[PDB]
This record gives C-alpha cells, sequence and structure tokens, in this order.
RNA sequence: AGAGAAAUAAGGCCUACUUCACAAAGCGCCUUCUAAAUGAUAUCAUCUCAACUUAAUACCCACACCCACCCAAGAACAGGGUU
RNA sequence: UCUAGAGUCCAUAUCAACAAUAGGGUUUACUGGAUCAGGACAUCCCGAUGGUGCAGCCGCUAUUAAAGGUUCGUUUGUUCAACG
RNA sequence: AUCUUAGUUCAACUUUAAAUUUGCCCACAGAACCAAAUCCCCUUGUAAAUUUAACUGUUAGUCCAAAGAGGAACAGCUCUUUGGACACUAGGAAAAAACCUUGUAGAGAGAGUAAAAAAUGAUCCCAAACAUAUAACUGAACUCCUCACACCCAAUUGGACCAAUCUA
C-alpha cells in the first residue's frame, strides 16, 4: 500500500522488470537468426573453445598446445576429436553450452605430438624426534595434444 | 558453488558427479569411431551395477521371507483343525 | 577468554545437523517386517557366506614347485656364439 | 627441486602437428655385448624384438654392434639435435622393450619443469585486457574536474 | 587487438589515476576504496608480483565525517622511543593537528602488512582541500564514486518535494504555533 | 557460574526461547 | 559416567504433521534405505565405529542400501546422528537380468534404468 | 596582582675566590618562557550522554677540497684556521 | 551496598556492627646497600573543584591531577623498628 | 608379587606362522531380599574369533565430558570409574599435543562440502574499518572428477631390495 517517501519504505535497488515473455522470445530468434546468418557467411575470425578433458577446461584456439597428465592410449599423430565443448567463441558472437553444445554445433580437433614422463617429483615425510624420514621420487606420465582446428556449422 | 540449489534441482551436487560431463566420452577419434572407454567410467559402471544386484538381492530376500513367514500361519493355524476332528 | 560466543553461522549449521537426524528419526518409525516376520530370512546366506570363510581360511598350503622354474636360472649364463 | 633445477616453457620442434605429425627420433644406436651377463636382456631385445620395431618406425635409423664387451647402453638421437642415453645393464626384455618406445615416443627436449600445461600463441581473440576496456568516455574528452 | 608486442605490454599493465572525493565520507569507506586501487586488486590481470598498483588521489580529505561520537574517542597512539613518550591523542585533536592523517592511517592499516604497503603509499595522494597541484590535475583519469550518499538538509528541499510529502499530525488552534 | 564446554554453549543458543509475534503492536491499535 | 545410550522409542513414532512433512506413508511402508555417512567416527565411542564398520559405511559420504528390518534399525538408531538415512524408490521396478549393468541412481534416491 | 632573597634541577662560563696556572675545575658566577546564560522532551523549571553560548617559539641550514702545519676540534676518522 | 545503632535534635558531618558484592593470601606443628633508576595511581606535597558541623588560613572528608619532587643522622641487620 | 615403585618376573596388549569354526552387534525372556546403565543370548549386519607353535616390546602417562571419595561445594589439588583425544595425518578457534572438523596416504594450473566471524595498575593503546544494495559465497590431505597405487605412528614384530670388499 501508500507509505510516504523515506529512506527506508522502499529498498535501495532498483525495481527492474524483465520485458514481457512474448516479445522477448520473438527478440532471441531475431538475435539468433542475426548470428546463424553470421556463421553461414564466414563473418568470423579465428575462434577458441572451452573444451572439457582428462578432468580439466581448457581455453583453447587453433595452433595451440595442452598437455595432459595421464597417457591417452594413442599412437604419435593421431588425429582425435575432443567432444565436450563448454563454450565457444568468436570476435563478435559466443555460443555457450547447457552445459555443453552439441556434437554438431562445433567440431574441435586434436593431435597426439610427444608422449613422454614429466621431470621427477619429490615425496619426502619428515616428522621430528621420531626418526621418521622416508623419501620416494615419482614420474607421473603425460601427453600434449597440438589442437589443430575449432570449425563451427549453422545449426541454430 | 550452487549444490544447494543442484539438490534442489534433482541434480547431482558436484558438476563432477553424475551428468554429462563426467561420463560421456571424451574423445572419439577423427574419423568417427568411438574410443576405448575411459576407467572411470568402466570403474563407475562396475560399482552402479555391484549396486543393482544387491538391490535386488535383498529386496528378494525379504519377499521370500514375508512369504515364508504366510506359509507357516498357514501350516500352524490351519494343521490345528487336523485336531479338530475324530 | 575462556566463555565463547556462539556465532550466527554455527547456530545455522547446528541447525541444520538437527534437522538432518530429525528426518532419520521419521525414516526408522515404519519397518517393513516385524520383529517375528524377519526372523530366519537371511539364515541361508549367512550358513553359506561364513562357510566361504571357512574353506578360504582352511585352503593355505605352500605353493607348488616346477622343474622349469628351478631349471631356468640356468638361463643367466645364456651366450651368443 | 623447482627452484635448485632448471626449467622450460611448452612447446614442440618444427610446429609439429600444424603441417604433419613428424617423428623426432631419427637414430637409435644398441650395443650388446655377446658374452656379458648384464647383456642378456638386450641380446633377447635384439633376437626378437628389435626387427619389429624397426619395421613399425622406418623413420629411425637403429645401429646395433657387439663391441662395448661388458657394458650396454642405447643411445637415442633427436631432429633437434638432443642426444639422450639410457642403461639397458642388468634389464629384462620388458623393460628394455618400454623404454626404447618411451624413446621413440618423445621429442628430444629437455625432461624439465614446464612452467605451463597450456602454450598458445593467439591468447587472445576479442584483444587482450587494458585498462580502458570498459571503461566509458566522455564529452570532448575532459578529465574529470575540467572545466573547458 | 593486433597491437604489437611492446605497445600491447605497455597497455595492459599501465598505470591510471583515480581521483576520489572525500567530502562528508567516513574515513573507513574511501580507505576500503583506495586500498584496493592501490593493491591493484581492481584490475583482472593482478598478481602480488607483478606491481599493478595504481595512482589515488582523494582530496578534500580535511572534510571528511566519523560515524557517531567517534571524533571524541578514537584515540591514535604513538610512542616515540624515549621513555615517557607514549602520546594518546583523539581524532579531533589529530586532525587538527594534521588533516590529512586520519585517511592516511586508515589506508595504511587496510592495506597489506609487507615490504610492498610503503611502495604502495608513495601513489596515495592527499590534499586537505579542494585544490590540487596542476601536475596531479593533468593525470587523473576516472572520478570514484563516493561510497556514501551526503543525505541532504532542509535548507535544500524545494517546495516541492516538502508539501508533497503529507502532513502526518494536527496541531490544535490555540496553541502558540 | 563457571564456563561450559563449547558444544553445550552451541546447544543452549540453538535451542534458546523465541516468543510468539504479537499479531500487532499495543501501542498502535487496542 | 558416559554411557550407551537407551533412545525411548517415543521418539520413534510418526504422527499425521510428520507425515505430510515427507514424502512417506505409515501403510505400505519402503523395502530398502540408502544410507549415507555424514559425519566422522572419530571423536565417538568405539561402540559407534564398529557399527559403522559392520553397515559398510567406512568411507565417506558413498552411499549404501540396507533392509528396513528392525535388526537393521536397532543398529541404525546408535549411529542415527553420523548418517543420512533416504528411503530408496523404484519408480521403474527392479531391474531385470538385464538392465542390470546401465542403472543409476539419483540424488532424489529413485533407482533408475539408462539413465 | 606584583617586587626582592635562597635552594634545588637542567644548561653553560673562568673576570674575580678557591684547587691551580698558555688550561681543567667548584666551593664561584650567569640564564631558564566543574560554576554559569538561553532553553525543550515534561510550554513553569532544568549548565545540555538535547539543539546551542561561555572557561612554545628557539637551535641547526654554503653539493663537489684534505698533501702539510696549527687548533679553544679530536680516541682513529671527522671539524675550525693557514691573507 | 539496607540503613540500623549511635552521635546534646537528626544515618548521611563521622564510625558504621553482622551480612552481601567485589580485588588479594595463611609452609609448618601433630635477602639487604650502593649506582642508575623505568612504570602505575589506589596522591604525601605542589595544582584545580564540591560540601562542611572550617562561621576564616589550616582541619575534615569527596572528585580531578602522575609534568616535578619525595632529607640527613644514633643503635641494628629475616632485612623492620625506635629515637634526634 | 617383589629389601619393590629409576628395575625385574607373570599376566593383559602387540607381532608372525598354523589349525579349526564360530566371534562381535543384538531385541523378547532372565539376574534380592536390603539414577545413568550393566550382564546374557534367537535372529540381523557383518568376517572375524578361538586354539596351537615361537619370540621380543609397553606397563603404573597428559588433557577434556561425566559420576564419586579427599582438600569448600576452592585452591587448576591426590585418588577410582565410563568415554574421547594426544603421543599419527590434515583444516579451524590468533598463536594452540588434549576443544570442533577429518583419516589409508601418489600427479592435476579441476569441482562440492565440513568445522569456522560476537552481542549489549605497573615498557607502548593494539589489526584497519564499517550502522541498511536482496544471502548467497569462501573454506581441507573429507568426497567426486582424469590417471597411478605397497608408498604418512613411538617401543616392538614381519617382509622386499641393496651400496662397498674378499673368495669360487
Ligand atoms: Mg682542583
Ligand atoms: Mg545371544
Ligand atoms: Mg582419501
Ligand atoms: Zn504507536
Amino acid at each position: 500500500g501508500y507509505v510516504p517517501k523515506t529512506s527506508l519504505s522502499s529498498p535501495p535497488w532498483p525495481e527492474v522488470v524483465l520485458p514481457d515473455p512474448v516479445e522477448e522470445t520473438r527478440h532471441h530468434a531475431e538475435v539468433v537468426k542475426k548470428v546463424n546468418e553470421m556463421i553461414v557467411t564466414g563473418q568470423y575470425g579465428r575462434l577458441f573453445a572451452v573444451v572439457h578433458f582428462a578432468s580439466r577446461q581448457w581455453k583453447v584456439t587453433s595452433e595451440d598446445l595442452i598437455l595432459i597428465g595421464n597417457e591417452l592410449d594413442l599412437a604419435c599423430g593421431e588425429r582425435i576429436r575432443l567432444e565436450k565443448v563448454l563454450l565457444v567463441g568468436a570476435d563478435n558472437f559466443t555460443l555457450l553450452g547447457k552445459p555443453l553444445l552439441g556434437k554438431d554445433l562445433v567440431r574441435v580437433e586434436a593431435t597426439v605430438i610427444e608422449k613422454t614422463e614429466s621431470w621427477p617429483r619429490i615425496i619426502m615425510r619428515f616428522r621430528k624426534r621420531k626418526n621418521f624420514k622416508k623419501k620416494r621420487i615419482v614420474t607421473t606420465p603425460q601427453t600434449v595434444l597440438r589442437i589443430n582446428s575449432i570449425e563451427i556449422a549453422p545449426c541454430l | 558453488a550452487g549444490g544447494q540449489w543442484r539438490l534442489q534441482q534433482g541434480l547431482a551436487a558436484n558438476p563432477s558427479g553424475y551428468g554429462p560431463l563426467t561420463e560421456l566420452p571424451d574423445w572419439s577419434y577423427a574419423d568417427g569411431r568411438p574410443a576405448p572407454p575411459m576407467k572411470g567410467q568402466l570403474r563407475r559402471k562396475a560399482e552402479r551395477e555391484t549396486f543393482a544386484r544387491r538391490v535386488v538381492l535383498l529386496s528378494q530376500e525379504m519377499d521370500a521371507g514375508l512369504q515364508a513367514w504366510q506359509l507357516r500361519q498357514q501350516k500352524l493355524q490351519e494343521e490345528q483343525r487336523k485336531q479338530e476332528n475324530a | 577468554r575462556r566463555p565463547r560466543f556462539v556465532s550466527l553461522r554455527a547456530k545455522q549449521n547446528m541447525i541444520r545437523r538437527l534437522e538432518i537426524e530429525a528426518e532419520n528419526h521419521y525414516w526408522l518409525s515404519m519397518p517393513y517386517m516385524t520383529r517375528e516376520q524377519e526372523r530366519g530370512h537371511a539364515a541361508v546366506r549367512r550358513r553359506e557366506a561364513f562357510e566361504a570363510i571357512k574353506a578360504a581360511a582352511t585352503s593355505k598350503f605352500p605353493p607348488h614347485r616346477f622343474i622349469a622354474d628351478q631349471l631356468d636360472h640356468l638361463n643367466v649364463t645364456k651366450k651368443w656364439s | 627441486t623447482a627452484r635448485g633445477t632448471p626449467s622450460r616453457f611448452l612447446a614442440s620442434v618444427l610446429h609439429n602437428g600444424l603441417g604433419r605429425y613428424v617423428q623426432q627420433l631419427q637414430r637409435l644406436s644398441f650395443s650388446v655385448s655377446r658374452d656379458g651377463a648384464s647383456s642378456r636382456g638386450a641380446r633377447e631385445f635384439v633376437e626378437r624384438e628389435v626387427i619389429d620395431f624397426a619395421r613399425r618406425n622406418p623413420g629411425v635409423v637403429i645401429y646395433v654392434n657387439s663391441r662395448p664387451c661388458c657394458v650396454p647402453r642405447v643411445v637415442a638421437e633427436y631432429l633437434n639435435g638432443a642426444v639422450r642415453e639410457e642403461s639397458i645393464h642388468c634389464k629384462s626384455v620388458e623393460e628394455i622393450s618400454t623404454l626404447v618406445q618411451k624413446l621413440a615416443d618423445q621429442s628430444g627436449l629437455d625432461v624439465i619443469r614446464i612452467r605451463k600445461p597450456f602454450h598458445t600463441d593467439n591468447p587472445s581473440i576479442q584483444g587482450q585486457w587494458h585498462p580502458f576496456t570498459n571503461k566509458p568516455t566522455t564529452f570532448r574528452g575532459l578529465r574529470p574536474r575540467e572545466v573547458q | 587487438s593486433s597491437f604489437s608486442r611492446a605497445p600491447q605490454q605497455w597497455a595492459t599493465f599501465a598505470r591510471i589515476w583515480y581521483l576520489l572525493d572525500g567530502k562528508m565520507q567516513p574515513p573507513g569507506k574511501l580507505a576500503a576504496m583506495a586500498s584496493i586501487r592501490l593493491q591493484g586488486l581492481h584490475k583482472p590481470v593482478y598478481h602480488a608480483l607483478s606491481d599493478c598498483g595504481d595512482h589515488v588521489v582523494i582530496m578534500n580529505t580535511r572534510h571528511i565525517a566519523f560515524s557517531g561520537n567517534k571524533w571524541e574517542q578514537k584515540v591514535y597512539s604513538s610512542h616515540t622511543g624515549y621513555p615517557g613518550g607514549f602520546r594518546q591523542v583523539t581524532a579531533a585533536q589529530l586532525h587538527l593537528r594534521d588533516p590529512v592523517a586520519i585517511v592516511k592511517l586508515a589506508i595504511y592499516g587496510m592495506l597489506p602488512k609487507n615490504l610492498h604497503r610503503r611502495t604502495m603509499m608513495e601513489r596515495l595522494h592527499l590534499f586537505p582541500d579542494e585544490y590540487i597541484p596542476e601536475d596531479i590535475l593533468k593525470n587523473l583519469v576516472e572520478e570514484l564514486p563516493q561510497p556514501r550518499k551526503i543525505p541532504k538538509r532542509l535548507d535544500e528541499y524545494t517546495q516541492e518535494e516538502i508539501d508533497a510529502f503529507p502532513r502526518l499530525w494536527t496541531p490544535p488552534e490555540d496553541y502558540r504555533l | 557460574r563457571r564456563v561450559m564446554h563449547f558444544q553445550r554453549q552451541k546447544l543452549m543458543a540453538v535451542t534458546e526461547y523465541i516468543p510468539p509475534k504479537p499479531a500487532i503492536h499495543p501501542s498502535c491499535l487496542p | 559416567k558416559f554411557t550407551r545410550s537407551r533412545i525411548p522409542e517415543k521418539v520413534f513414532q510418526a504422527s499425521p504433521e510428520d507425515h505430510e512433512k515427507y514424502g512417506g506413508d505409515p501403510q505400505n511402508p519402503h523395502k530398502l534405505h540408502i544410507v549415507t555417512r555424514i559425519k566422522s567416527t572419530r571423536r565417538r565411542p568405539y561402540w559407534e565405529k564398529d557399527i559403522i564398520k559392520m553397515l559398510g559405511l567406512e568411507k565417506a559420504h558413498t552411499p549404501q542400501v540396507h533392509k528396513n528390518i528392525p535388526s537393521v534399525n536397532a543398529k541404525l538408531k546408535v549411529v542415527k546422528h553420523l548418517i543420512r538415512i533416504k528411503p530408496l524408490k523404484l519408480p521403474q521396478g527392479l531391474p531385470a537380468e538385464e538392465n542390470m549393468s546401465n542403472t543409476c541412481l539419483k540424488s532424489t534416491g529413485e533407482l533408475v534404468v539408462q539413465w
């Protein structure tokens, strides 16, 4: 009800009322079509994607390298495709999954260029006065994936 | 970090729990043929399988126990009728 | 110093646990069977499991020994020629 | 230890996977003593494993000689000039096969702490951040508390 | 944005001069904003070992306002080192004695307690009144908003907003008002 | 008037009496 | 002294107000309990460490299934403050000898087939 | 509100006395800066955790030398003077 | 802190009994002096103020105040005490 | 128990090897006349327990919750009992063995959580600040994630390896 203006009647935040959904759906469809027609004509440049892999989310783009700390049972130089793209972006548009993007909309290619074992790491435990001292050396294996192409398709 | 919200919407509290992120195959070959599944997926299939087998086994045992009780009630409540003749 | 000043966050944590255990109280006031109905329904499985334990415990014995393993140790002087 | 050790950045030889993958190992020298007891696993590897490895990797020239006379060793040479020696004395045929495959499966860089796990040459697409992104501009470009 | 190497590197890590008025602002709020900006904790490119701190220029530092009776209670303490040289001075006294010191001590407290602190304090410029040197005016870039909204007194309420508000009660007429 | 173990303190705090709010404030209504 | 606690049965009596507050029903109760541990066995008496070691609840959350029969409830009434009990729900029935390897347990406690 | 006289403390000096004698000293000398008025909550009243009005200068201060001699400057180094 | 008992009348000008609320220890039986002193105020003096039964300096109590000062001797050394 | 409490022997506990089959939890029933609980077992959840052969090592510990006896119902006081923790990891309460959270161990430049913030006398005060922009976020070696796994207790006990020298 009515309450005369004071410092606490209304809260200190603005009354933000959202647009009516009937028109908002049309607006969203229009902008989606605009982005789609950008994609069809090749109106974009270099691309970047947020690829989910071994357990990590790598922000990657064409020609870059990535180092996974787990062997991937792939021969040297065998092309592979990285599913689970969370976000793919260009200069003017970017596409966000919920939480992944469809297999058709984005295609990320990578290659296995090197498989090796990481530099030696030390694990030393020590406790004072209890004669408790032990030392271990671990070399976790790892593999380097080059990313060869992020291609996009006009399926929106 | 919205574990409260995720559990309020029938989702796993931990996005690395069960979902498209953790169990879909992380990669395929370039040509299209799928990849030998990941160890974590195999281990989770095995543990879920064991969970299901235990579920069915316990439920079966409880139902069979109820049926056995029914049989004993029959053969002790009715076999006393055999002493109600002659 | 020695006394403390119990915060609001601690109260909320304690109330969370209290609610969880009240739900636990609820899900334990309705059993599927009764004391007498359950009696014996697991006897067969228990007996077989303990028999498996017994058969495991009563099988200890030294491993076999093969002539091949003993004669393989002569390979430690195998030479080309 | 890290501080007590060199380091490098994540890299490749000649942008290896960009155009076409090339196998960096190019030469592999086995010294196997015909008599020594430590050269037993090596002799097994040469007798029943080196031909298959040669067939699977035709870009690697494998030489084997029998004149260390007491101790074996494998010396791997790479495209980028790096050499790498490994002891195969007193090792099993399984260990030697695993080692030789490991040698053939890596680039000849140094095995030292990789500072970054991701190396990108074009890290930005929309323009790297600088303090004037996301900051407005005012009429005629006036500084605060100006007059004209 | 296709800038060459060196120009890009210079553009990203450059230093920006932020003005910040202080009229009727409390020392702590100005201190919080100044601490964030001096440290570099407003730059997505921040790090402790990158020296991304910026410049801050707080003027009207003479006119700050302390909440409550803090003027008569907040006691700053110092010790010369010599016996008997333990001086405790209220906020009003230290304000008259040095009109910049309250805000400077606030910002000094909030900042981190490491060697970098002094360097950051070399980039805090505090001027007691509206006047600022030319060589510093010609460097400012932005003007951070005041964190407390100066409540406005009856002298600057127009009759429109005075009669818009209702008259909540009725006096008697015999009463002499 | 000795101090209590901390967990007993939390228990005393969480179980503290909360009174039922009156429907209306007596000052501005009987 | 400190002693085992014998909980009066009066607490384990669902009321007409509790029944509509959780998704349960007096008649036709639920077969299996899904139980998880949400508290440490450490700092608690040994007659709870042993109970937890017996119910398979050694690891943390890691849900585990048990019968809803009083012989097990007597054990869960001792460790009721270190566990969360929910009732397993089967809105698609027990799986067959096919669909054992394609099951899944959702956070709401429903076992389902093929995700 | 002033004026004398003494001691002590700090700081300094060597004209006289004194111990002494190109000087250092003291026993000697000099300097030391909570009662009201108006007045509301409670129209009288009320000093007001009501608004509101009353009850230290001084000292230091020259960017760029140093072999030698002298010195009231000094442990060495520094410092003052050498017209 | 209740004044309740007194005080030539009267609790508040003084003691203020018991108790209560406060801060602090009680070990024997069946370590000073010289030298230099740093610090607190629970103030001995000096300073400011209230009441007085000081009608007045001084007295008495009460508030405030720690910048400064706080002697020399005879007898003797659980270290104090007495005395000029 | 000991001319014994600065130690020894036996037991209890620990370890290894071996044999066998029941061990723990546990409702109902049951244990006196003169409050907490305890004892005992059918089931049930479990996989351990007893016995034999063979050795060493520890032993009269501290703090916290509780019930008692002694000193007040105090003196951080001696002692008995039930439990926890410490002498083992890690995160919190400021620093913190004894309170709260947490265990089975490696790599990650991934994720979700646990506990966890104050209200209204003597050298020198002691984080700095903040009354009102929607409650969520932060937070571990706990848990999940990709890979790998024998790889965080004292005394003691078992095991797998091995540097250097001599001899065949
Ligand atoms: Mg003399
Ligand atoms: Mg029994
Ligand atoms: Mg773990
Ligand atoms: Zn009212």
